[PDB]
């Protein structure tokens, strides 16, 4: 849960 | 080369994945076979994918994707940045799989991509086990502290100790020491492996990329990771695609290197520019150690000739050809 930014990360890996 | 590229919006890893799926010939053909009906391709993902594949196979100029991205709704940088590549793969595959429900090409997607694993949690001191069998279409491999893909697989099937503060919540048994773990029962004909270089770091509150070196081979034996091997079909996998990223959190560039026929003749797909390259450019040069692979596709050596069967003009239904030709006429005037 970041300000993008050009590194993709699933939000299902952000909690 | 004999292959055509894709135009470069902020669609990031999509073109890379689209080429990857296009050269999964058996999937391409089933997507062609999938009955669809529509005047615009942007009106559904099955229609739009049929169109993209048709154009990749027939155009001599770079193929557009506007109607495809319109059909599944990811039209901003942020919609790609909020997802891993396999989430987009699933979005396209699941829809198409469910479109093939009750058709002539029903079951094609699980036939190509689905494998079987079993996870378990065994308590040491009480009689409780939570053995859960599940299916997969892709595997997310940890690369942090792993020098090569064999170590990723070793760590993937390693037994995890649930102890100290990680003591398993065994419900009516209270907190219990236990042993977590997963076993592969089967591996699919087409094996999608994400290399988890991109991850949110809760310690620094940032998405980060891990650029460490991580080696992967042209041929990947996986028999050692199966619960029971088949003496008639060793699980030797042949590298098909290397999806590559270059850059950092302020910009990046995505390419895919692909040997379409599974022979070793590698071609780099960089949006509109498709060019023959060396095996070393495709493989070792993407080991890292900020340009490296974040996803690999392997195909079982035994299924190679079925998966990569030729797809001719004859394997495209006349009803689809006619739909796409009418659409092209309306788009021309």
């Amino acid at each position: 849960f970041v300000t993008x930014g050009y590194l993709x990360v699933s939000x299902r890996r952000c909690g | 080369t004999g292959y055509v590229g894709l135009k470069n919006g902020a669609t990031c890893y999509m073109n890379s994945l689209l080429q990857t799926l296009f050269f999964t010939n058996q999937l391409r053909k089933a997507v062609y076979m999938m009955p669809t009906e529509g005047d615009d391709s942007s009106k559904s993902v099955p229609l739009a994918l049929q169109r993209v594949f048709y154009e990749l196979q027939h155009s001599d100029k770079p193929v557009g994707t506007k109607k495809l991205t319109k059909s599944f709704g990811w039209e901003t940088l942020d919609s790609f940045m909020q997802h891993d590549v396999q989430e987009l793969c699933r979005v396209l595959l699941d829809n198409v799989e469910n479109k093939m429900k009750g058709t002539c090409v029903e079951g094609t997607i699980p036939k190509l991509f689905r494998g079987k694993m079993v996870s378990y949690i065994q308590c040491k001191e009480v009689d409780y086990r939570s053995d859960r069998r599940e299916d997969y279409y892709d595997i997310q491999l940890s690369i942090k502290g792993k020098k090569n893909i064999f170590e990723s697989f070793v760590d993937y099937v390693a037994v995890e100790q649930l102890d100290g503060d990680n003591k398993y919540d065994a419900g009516e048994h209270g907190l219990q020491e236990a042993e977590k773990g997963v076993k592969f029962l089967t591996l699919p004909p087409v094996l999608h492996l994400q290399l988890m270089r991109f991850m949110y770091d809760p310690q620094t509150d940032q998405n980060i990329k891990i650029n460490d070196r991580f080696e992967f081979p042209e041929q990947l034996p996986l028999d050692e990771f199966l619960q029971k091997t088949d003496p008639k079909d060793p699980a030797n996998y042949i590298l098909h695609a290397v999806l590559v990223h270059s850059g950092d959190n302020h910009g990046g560039h995505y390419v895919v290197y692909l040997n379409p026929k599974g022979d070793g003749k590698w071609c780099k797909f960089d949006d509109d520019v498709v060019s023959r390259c060396t095996k070393e450019e495709a493989i070792e040069h993407n080991y890292g150690g900020c340009t490296n692979a974040y996803m690999l596709v392997y195909i079982r050596e035994s299924k190679l000739s079925e998966v990569l069967q030729a797809v001719t003009d004859h394997d495209i239904p006349q009803q689809l050809v006619e739909r796409l030709q009418e659409e092209k006429r309306i788009e021309a005037q």
